[PDB]
């Protein structure tokens, strides 16, 4: 059992008149770059 | 007396060299506001890889 | 006695090289707000790969 | 006594080189605002491969 | 005294260079927001690959 | 008596290099505001890799 | 069980007349560039 | 069991009249590019 | 089992009059360019 | 057993006087694009 996990929650946001980013990401991970 | 290039840029990236006689020159030149992973090389074999890139990348103007 | 261009850029990539009697002599040039990977090479073999790219890229006038 | 040429531009990518008797001779020029894996090889061999690529690109003007 | 064009743009890629004599001179131009995996190459043998690119490229004026 | 280019810019990376005669000579000239893993080698073989990077990349002006 | 996952939840946005983005993403990974 | 997954859930935004994103992207991994 | 996929759900939109993208999208991977 | 998919729901638009795109994409993949 393995897990890489990303939880985010309720974005409130009325009357927006700016800018916002909500920006949510997950990377897995056992990458091998080899070289001989 | 061989010379380059004459101006202006803003943002962005500009080359203006005198690249007379050349094998691939002039540069590598980026310009503002960005995410770019890069590679120069001179060799017998060469292996560039890249993946997940996220960016906004925007503009207002009140 | 030779020479390049003339000129103004606003946003954009601008190439104004003297090029005479290269192999591809020039230049990579890029704008502003962007994603790019770049890769530049003089090999016997030579490979790119990439994935994933995401972007909103825009923009309001007010 | 050569030259290249002579102007003006706004977002885009403009080349305005000499490149008399060349082989390929000019640039890569790219504009504002945009997505572009790119590359450049002088070799026995060359593969490029890319995938996944989203994005908004727009405009609004009030 | 050659020389190349005369001339402006918005938007869009302009090539105005001095090509006289050259085997495929003049460069890659490109106008802003787009997507566009790009490859240039002097080589014995040589391939490009690409899948999977998505945009909305929209435009409002009020 | 050679010589380079002449101008100005703001934001962007330029190139304005005596590149006659060179293997890939101008330098990597980068802008304001970026992610950008480099690499520059003269070697037998030689590999790059990167993943995950995230930025907002925005303007605004009020 | 080997899991990679993104959970990103609920936008709350009445009267938006500004700029929103709200970017979710995921990306596997075992890869393994290789250079003999 | 191997599982790459994306989830993304209720978007409300009535009454727009700016600029809005709603992206969601899922990318497979096990890529293995080779150069002999 | 091996599974890749992408879920999005619920867009509520009344009175649009401005500009909108609901974009998803999904990418299988086990891909390999090989040059010899 | 190898499952690619994209699943996206109900859109909720009347009135709608601007401009919308609902877009939805699957790419299978296993590509190999060789040079000898």
């Amino acid at each position: 059992l393995d897990n890489v996990a990303t939880y985010a929650g309720q974005f409130n946001q009325d009357y927006l008149s700016g800018m916002a980013a909500n920006m949510s990401g997950t990377f897995g991970g056992a990458n091998m770059p080899n070289l001989y | 007396g061989n010379q380059g290039g004459f101006g202006n840029s803003r943002g962005g990236g500009a080359g203006l060299g005198n690249n007379q006689g050349s094998n691939m020159g002039g540069g590598m030149n980026f310009g503002a506001f960005s995410i770019n992973p890069a590679m120069m090389a001179a060799a017998q074999a060469a292996l560039q890889s890249s993946w997940g890139m996220m960016g906004m990348l925007a503009s207002q103007q009140n």
